[PDB]
Formats: C-alpha cells, structure tokens, sequence
C-alpha cells in the first residue's frame, strides 16, 4: 500500500497588455533563501550567521525577526528568510548556497509595472493576501498574491488563474514514483486592455503640472484609449509591501495621489450639461431650437437676481447660440417653465444619475438633484432657484469625468457607450433615446460645432491649430488675482471628427480656472490621434 | 583576469559514485572557494578545497552548480541535475526564447568559470510556470576521456 | 607511472567460496592500499595488505570493486555483483549509450589499475531508472584453480 504525496501546480500571474501588446504589468523572476521549519534554536543561529555572510547588508537580528513572522510559503515545510533577491545578486551566491546541506534558494515571482506610474489608476496593484482576502476567495491561498486596486482587482480571478495539482506515489525516502493523478493548471491568464501606451504618455505630458483627469473613448463600442488621473502614483512602490516612508509621502501629499479622479471623484459639471438641459426643453415645452429670446446680463425672479457669467450679456439668442456662447439666461428663463421632475428625467436619461458601468471597482454614481432628493437629504423645499442653478450644472449637481464622457458620446453618436478597459469585454451599446430626441441631437451637435468653430464660440481663440474638425462644450465649476485652491475647476468635453463622430474626449483640470483655457490641451490630444492614424 | 592550472584525479572519492573525485593538491588555493573544472574545452564540474583535500564534484553531483547562458541572446540559468542524473539548466525566465540544439556556455558571472566555455546543448524544455528548465545533451557525464587532461579554473576574486 | 609485481596464490581463505585467496607476500607494499590483480592480461580482482597478510579479493567477492570503462565512448561504471552472483558493471548513468558486446576495460582512474586492461564484454543491460547495470560475459569468474602467475598492480 505505502502512502501518497500531493503537490500543487500554481500558475504564474497573467500579464496585462496594452492595445498593441506593449507590457503594462508583468512578473520578474527573483529569488528567496529558505530554511526548514521546526529547527533547534542553537542550529538556527549558526545558519543565520551563514546567511549573514551572503547578505552583509542585513543585520543578524533583522533575520531572526523574519524567521517567525506572518510570511512563509505554500509548502508543508519551508520558511522564507531572505526574500526578493535580484537574479543578478544571486549570480555569485547560488553555488555557495548549494554547498551548505540545510539551506535552500528558490525561485519566486514579484509583480512588475514597467512604466511605473503610467495609468496607475487603471492598472492598480497586487499585494499580500489579507486574512479577509483568503476568506473572500478561498483560492487566493496558493499564491498569496491578490489584486488590491483597479484592474488587478477587478480581473483578479482571470489574472490569477486556476491551480492544478499532482498526486504521486512515494517511498520512505520520500522520493517520487508513479504519478497517480494530474490535474493541469489554467494557462491563458493574460489580459489585453484598450489603452494605447503612446496616447497615455501624451496624456501624462499634458497634465504635467496639473491635477485632474483625462479620457479618450471610442464612441462606437466604449473602449478607453486614455484614462489619466493626476497625480498618478508609482505602482512598483507597493509590490513588496509599501514602506512607512512612501506611504506618508502619498497620504500627506495634499494633491491626493491615491484618488481616482475619473471614476471615484465628484465635481459640478457646469455648463457641459447645457445640451442635455436644452434637449429637455425641446422635449417638454412648446418651443424649438430656433426659438429666440432676449438675453440680458441677468434676470430677476423674486427676491434674487440670477446672473450670467459675463457682465455684458448676450443680446438675442436661440438654442444654437446659447450652447455656442455658454449663455446662462436662456436656461434660466426656460428653467422657470420646466418642472424639475421632467428636466431631471432627461439629464438622468443621458447618463448623469448612474454608473457608466466601467470595469473597475466602486464606480461613483452622481447626484442629479431633484425635488425628492433635496427633501431626503436636507428636508427643505424645492424652490424655483434650485431648478435654475441646476439647469446650468451647479448647486447640488455632481458628476464623474466618466459620466461626462459617456454623455458626450451619446450626443455625438445617438447611442450610449459603456466605457471599459478590457478589450475582450463586448459591451453592447445602449439606446436610451426616443425618436424625437435623436432628431434634435443634430441641433445640439451643431451648437457644439459652433463652440469650437464659430468666431463667437467660447472655445474659438483656444482650439485653433487642430488638424481635424472638432465639436466641444466648455464648463466651469465653483468650489488672475485668485489664490490656487479658491479657483474654479475647468471642464471641456468634445467629439471628433465633427463630420462623422467616432471618438470622444473629456478633460478636467482641478482649479483650471475656466473651461475655455483647456482648448490648448484638447487640440494636442486630437492631433496625437491624427499623428498616429486613428483618424 | 583568470588562470587555468592543471590538476589530475588520484581516485574517485567513493567507489559507489562516479561524480566525485579526489584531486592532487595544488599550491596556495583558498579554502572553500569554488573553482571550475575544464577538460576538452568543456565544463565537467567544480572543485573545492576542504580541510586540506581538493575535491572535485562533477556534472550531476548534488553539490555541482554553476552559472550558464543559452543561445545568442545569452539566456541565463543555473546548472543542476535531476533524478535521472541528467545535466539540467534550471531557473530560466518563462518568456525566454530557447530552441532545441542551442549551445549552452558558462556565463562567467559566478566567479567560478570565465565566460564562453562549452557545457552542452538543449535537448528538451520543461515548463514549471514561474520558470523553465532545459535538459542538456552532449554534456560531460560518465565519459572517461575527459577525466584526464583536467584544468582548474581560478577567476581572480 | 605503474608497476606489475609478480606473486601467486597459496590457498583459499574461506571454506565457503572460491572468491578469496592468500597471496605470497611482496616486499615494501603500503598497508590498506588497494592494488589490482591481473593474470592472463585480464583483471581478476583486487589485493590488499592487512596485518601482514596479502589478501586477494577476486571478481565475485563482496569486497572486490574497481573502475571500468565501456565501449568506444569509455562510459564509466564500477565493478560489482548482483543477486545471482553475476559479475556486473554498476552505477552507469541511464542516459549513456552502451551496447551488448561492448568491450569493458579498466578505466585507470581509480589508482588501482592502469587504463585498458581487459575485463569482459557486455552481455545484457538492466535499466533501473536512476541508473543502469551491465552484466558481463567473458570475464574472469573466480573458480577452482589456484593461479601461479598473478601480477599485482601498483599505481603511483
């Protein structure tokens, strides 16, 4: 009869690849010096002295501490004394370690992010299985390597793969005889993302001294070619546990590097909502895109005056012109005549209430403020003033850069893309619009066209020098003489090319102090897509 | 810089093991320094001085290990052996491109051999997921011609 | 360098077998050094001086072992024996190419024999996974006759 013996076959964690098969995330073969468990205190000391010689850069006692610790292996035996040893460091040591009978040196994997802080908020990082992680998915135990944030986390099961095992007949000498059973481990554990590494490096360059977020998206299927959040952080600093020094540096950086700003940060959309608001007017009222009304510097309604962004005012203006010139009063006036229940329905239909459905963990839904919402949070009534400030994307209105992006690609396309990173995530388009609404879209596009291309357009002086025709909408959100943190945030979203929309771009600079000021960044990205043949 | 000094075997250490030999003493070597052994322009194993005795541990001995490189891209691994006493290159990166028949040479990174001494050729390749192994053919094992005319490899430390 | 010094067998040591003989003393040998024994230009066994007695342990004997090489590639093994008291070459790597009929000669690396002395020919080969063995034919088998012209092999 005798007895048998089991051995797990643990697959290497899958690679993460760029659109064009560049490496974003991979593994590095490194070493580890191990001693057997359950050893005499006298002997253990003499072996640590031996291991001190080979690594004089570690202290005789820091190696005690490593012995009994919360580390270890997947095996019925062996304890890791020194870990993370570079291959090159092992080069003169391997043979010397082999000469000593009870000392083992074994190959280990260490995750590696070649580009460091590139797309750090997309890729995320892996860490040591928490005792709660082992509970979550029992199979996290064989590697003790699990995704903590972003894609590494969202696609952990895939990237990690499935263990196999191999059961074998053995003799007393505990040597291998017949294989009695084999179950093989999974193999194709790799993952391809839609990002383009060149386009993201451009994105980083553009936000070089700036905080905020930037997004490029194929508006026909929802692929994200760019997703920057600034500051990014260097994923490699987490791999072997984070140091007390670097954790302080990240936590106490006031610009908040750990914040994912395209999916886990909320900002007032500002004027960018205006074509969604206009679409509601046309739908619910008895008016048209050509309905022209007088647009003074401000209006009065009761006790208070609702002011337009520039002193001078904007003469007579229709829908096309109100979009073009980011005019406030057109929306103030028709906002008087629209119920917040119907406006909010249209805004929520164009994707501001809910998650876009991005393949990351914990996407934020916004707040499309309405009657019932103000009651549940503040217990205060819905005054007309609330309808009005909301009709220009401010007050209690919050969205994510993702929401604005999906929204912008709905306008341009007529259908709603689910943004995603995993190329093999076939996300069908969604059709949340009726007949009437789709027809009115062109009107809205022409407006966006005019923002960038008509000389009156808010974004004319800034978006010139573009190799393709652009269509945009600017925004500004309240929080030259103004100190940095008091400054309004800056939006600009846009689709391209105008003549047949395919891509959408959405940019947000924290304290960017005005939406038009971001046209110089939009062109540079739209040109990079031209330069690289996407257009 | 590097020296080759001739040496010869006086006997096997055990008569139940062909991969371990006693070598004639050589003037001022360092004790416990691991030296390389070369015969017909080939790596046959290593040698260590211990308590005044110069011992040769040949290819496929438990204690014989050293650094080698494979093919023209000089893919790195370490020499070991297996249960069938075949010479094996262990611990190769899984992404590395190896072909059956590729030359295997000493890497000269271990301070045992200089670079470029012939070891063998890749005959088969095992996947162990986090790394790969290569089993060699045309390497020195059991062949009596190469146990004469032996030189010790002293790489200046 | 190497020397052959003559001696002859005087008597068998054991009453249970023919594998062990007393040899006529030879002046100035070293004690416990293992010497080779040769007769008709063939390896017949080994000899050791112990406590003043020159003892021959012939091919089949439990204490007789020495280094041999097989065939044209001079594959190494050691002389031993097996459960059927056949003369065997043991300790051969399984990956070695040896064939039935291959010449078996002393390897001359063991400090017992010089190289190239005849031992036998391979008659069969057992594969044991971790090693292989080769059973010999035409080798000296340790028989009834007390030989008169044996030479002791002294390697220095």
């Amino acid at each position: 009869r005798n007895m048998t013996k089991k051995e797990f076959l643990v697959p290497t964690r899958g690679n993460i690849t760029d659109r064009n098969d560049e490496f974003l995330a991979t593994n590095e073969l490194v070493f580890g010096v191990f001693l057997p468990s359950g050893l005499k205190q006298k002997d253990l000391l003499e072996k640590i002295e031996i291991i001190q010689k080979f690594f004089p850069n570690f202290s005789k006692e820091t190696l005690l501490n490593n012995y009994q610790k919360e580390n270890s292996l997947y095996n019925h035996n062996l304890i890791k004394v020194v870990g993370f040893i570079p291959y090159a460091t092992m080069q003169p040591l391997y043979a010397k370690l082999i000469q000593t009978q009870g000392i083992f040196a074994l190959p280990l994997d260490k995750r590696y992010y070649p580009n460091n802080a590139l797309a750090s908020h997309v890729l995320g990082y892996v860490g040591v299985a928490s005792l709660q992680d082992l509970k979550d998915d029992e199979e996290n135990q064989y590697s003790q390597i699990v995704g903590k944030t972003g894609i590494e986390k969202e696609y952990n099961k895939l990237l990690q793969g499935k263990v196999g095992y191999k059961i074998m007949r053995v003799n007393a000498l505990n040597q291998e005889l017949a294989t009695l059973e084999v179950v093989l481990p999974s193999t194709n554990n790799h993952l391809q993302l839609s990002l383009d590494k060149r386009l993201q490096k451009e994105a980083d360059k553009l936000f070089e001294n700036k905080r905020g977020a930037i997004l490029v998206m194929d508006a026909e299927n929802g692929e994200l070619l760019v997703a920057g959040s600034y500051p990014e952080y260097n994923l490699n600093d987490f791999v072997g546990g984070i140091s007390q020094d670097k954790w302080q540096k990240l936590q106490d950086d006031i610009y908040n590097p750990l914040l994912n700003r395209f999916a886990n940060a909320l900002y007032p959309p500002g004027s960018v909502v205006k074509m969604g608001v206009g679409l509601s007017f046309l739908e619910n009222l008895h008016i048209t895109e050509n309905t022209t009304i007088p647009t003074p510097p401000f209006i009065e309604v009761g006790k208070h005056k609702f002011r337009d962004w520039k002193k001078t005012g904007h003469g007579n203006s229709n829908l096309y012109k109100a979009i073009r010139e980011s005019v406030d009063v057109y929306f103030y006036k028709f906002g008087l005549e629209i119920s917040i229940e119907k406006l909010s329905k249209t805004l929520r239909e164009v994707g501001f209430g809910e998650k876009t459905g991005v393949d990351l963990p914990n996407e934020f839904v916004g707040i499309v403020p309405d009657n019932l919402w103000k009651l549940k949070r503040f217990n205060q009534d819905w005054r007309v003033g609330d309808t009005l400030i909301t009709a220009i994307g401010q007050g209690s209105f919050l969205a994510t850069p993702l929401q604005v992006l999906a929204y912008t690609g709905l306008i341009a396309t007529g259908k709603l893309a689910t943004p995603h990173f995993a190329i093999n995530n076939k996300q069908p388009l969604k059709d949340p619009l009726n007949s009437f609404q789709k027809k009115k879209l062109q009107a809205l596009r022409v407006g966006m066209y005019e923002v960038c291309n008509h000389k009156d357009g808010t974004a004319y002086h800034s978006t010139r020098g573009s190799k393709i025709t652009l269509a945009c909408k600017t925004g500004t959100a309240q929080v030259k003489d103004m100190e940095y943190f008091h400054r309004s945030h800056a939006w600009i979203t846009a689709f391209l090319p105008y003549e047949k929309p395919k891509y959408a771009i959405t940019i947000l600079v924290e304290h960017g102090e005005g939406g038009s000021k971001l046209g110089g960044l939009l062109v540079k990205m739209s040109n990079k897509l031209y330069e690289l043949g996407y257009l | 810089k590097m020296t080759y000094t001739p040496t010869f075997m006086t006997s096997f250490i055990s008569l139940e093991d062909t991969h371990s030999v006693s070598l004639n003493p050589i003037v001022n070597l360092e004790e416990n320094k691991i030296y390389g052994l070369v015969s017909h322009n080939q790596a046959i194993g290593i040698a260590v001085l211990e308590k005044g005795r110069l011992n040769g541990f040949l290819n496929a001995h438990k204690r014989c290990a050293y650094s080698v490189m494979i093919g023209q891209n000089q893919v790195l691994g370490f020499i070991g052996t297996n249960f069938k006493q075949e010479l094996v290159v262990d611990f190769i990166v899984p992404s590395a491109e190896i072909n059956i028949g590729d030359q295997v040479l000493t890497s000269g990174l271990d301070g045992i051999f200089g670079a470029g001494v012939f070891v063998g050729e890749v005959s088969s390749i095992e996947d162990h997921y986090t790394y790969k192994s290569a089993v060699l053919k045309n390497a020195f094992l059991s062949g009596a011609k190469l146990l004469r005319h032996v030189f010790l490899s002293d790489v200046k430390n």
